[PDB]
């Protein structure tokens, strides 16, 4: 029962462009055990129709998952990934930055 | 190029009531093509790639039957490991198994592997000669003794060297339009001020397959790792992958630095410079 | 094509 905390990357499927439809990804990895809650946020609010990949893991046995949904970047809408896991004191929020 | 076929199984026990949660996924190179989830409705091996849909009902009946046998094995393992380690029926525990075969450019056997983990640490693995076992602790040494007496490694070697490789060729041929194509990274370079004295250069690699890639920064033709950040390769979600590498430099000295990109899909490494 | 046959206990 060693406990490993998740790395998080938030990013778009295609280069972002205000007003053009896209996919928002939250890729979580390097964590253990597998139970984990991932949400995609819009202005702090919970996007409902979010899908995710079948659990898998790396050579060091730590897990990874992709969560994703459809979205449209805009000038004023704020997007983030909110992740909670047993090894985390508080649910970590990671903002979408279109340069990353 | 070289190719591999690999299978990943995860079983997570549920205290209080019922069976463990079990998930299985299968890969050719970096393409998922099959899955099973004990919580989904079908209770069958399901396809995840078009070139595997063409296989007939006999295949899907066999795969489903075998994957449910795998799930029942992990159900028993979790029970027995709890016994070996003298743990309570109250906690939640994980078993993970992974195995597969690599072929070379000639598509002949290069290597096979089979490893097992409990609670996220090495438990028992098959050695590279496919003839004996690596046991991490005394619980696993007891398993090593069960398996040498039942000649599991011999049984396992037939599969890896034989059956595993045969079907890998078959998959490579039917998915050849996808599995045998390389997609070269689309690369560009962006620029972000980080103060009045500093600037970030971010070198991007998009839409590439397979996922192995190398991005490196140079300054005046010499390697540079100070003040560089390199993110883990990540999936785009459409089957391809992404990566970027960044360097912080002094404003006005952007031209001294070059980004270099190596990938199977590129006949030569690419070179990138910043341009105003 | 996953392994076929009696996958033994631990």
């Amino acid at each position: 029962m060693i406990q490993r905390t998740p790395k998080i990357q938030v990013y778009s499927r295609h280069p972002a462009e205000n007003g053009k439809s896209n996919f928002l990804n939250c890729y979580v990895s390097g964590f253990h055990p597998s139970d984990i809650e991932v949400d995609l946020l819009k202005n702090g609010e919970r996007i409902e129709k979010v899908e995710h990949s079948d659990l898998s893991f790396s050579k060091d046995w730590s897990f990874y998952l992709l969560y994703y949904t459809e979205f449209t970047p805009t000038e004023k809408d704020e997007y983030a990934c909110r992740v909670n896991h047993v090894t985390l004191s508080q649910p970590k929020i990671v903002k979408w930055d279109r340069d990353m | 190029g070289s190719h591999s076929m690999r299978y990943f199984f995860t079983s997570v026990s549920r205290p209080g009531r019922g069976e463990p949660r079990f998930i299985a996924v299968g890969y050719v190179d970096d393409t998922q093509f099959v899955r099973f989830d004990s919580d989904a409705a079908s209770q069958r091996m399901e396809p995840r790639a078009p070139w595997i849909e063409q296989e007939g009902p006999e295949y899907w009946d066999g795969e489903t039957r075998k994957v449910k046998a795998h799930s029942q094995t992990h159900r028993v393992d979790l029970g027995t490991l709890r016994g070996y380690y003298n743990q309570s029926e109250a906690g939640s525990h994980t078993v993970q198994r992974m195995y597969g075969c690599d072929v070379g450019s000639d598509w002949r056997f290069l290597r096979g592997y089979h490893q097992y983990a409990y609670d996220g640490k090495d438990y028992i693995a098959l050695k590279e000669d496919l003839r004996s076992w690596t046991a991490a602790d005394m619980a696993a040494q007891t398993t090593k003794h069960k398996w040498e007496a039942a000649h599991v490694a011999e049984q396992l070697r037939a599969y890896l060297e034989g059956t595993c490789v045969e079907w890998l060729r078959r998959y490579l041929e039917n998915g050849k339009e996808t599995l045998q194509r390389t997609d070269a990274p689309k690369t560009h370079m962006t620029h972000h001020a980080v103060s009045d004295h500093e600037a970030t250069l971010r070198c991007w690699a998009l839409s590439f397959y397979p996922a192995e890639i190398t991005l490196t920064w140079q300054r005046d033709g010499e390697d540079q790792t100070q003040d560089t950040e390199l993110v883990e390769t990540r999936p785009a979600g459409d089957g391809t992958f992404q990566k970027w590498a960044a360097v912080v430099v002094p404003s006005g000295q952007e031209q001294r630095y070059t980004c270099h990109v190596q990938h199977e899909g590129l006949p030569k490494p690419l070179t990138l410079r910043w341009e105003p | 094509y996953i392994w076929l046959g009696f996958i033994a206990g631990l």
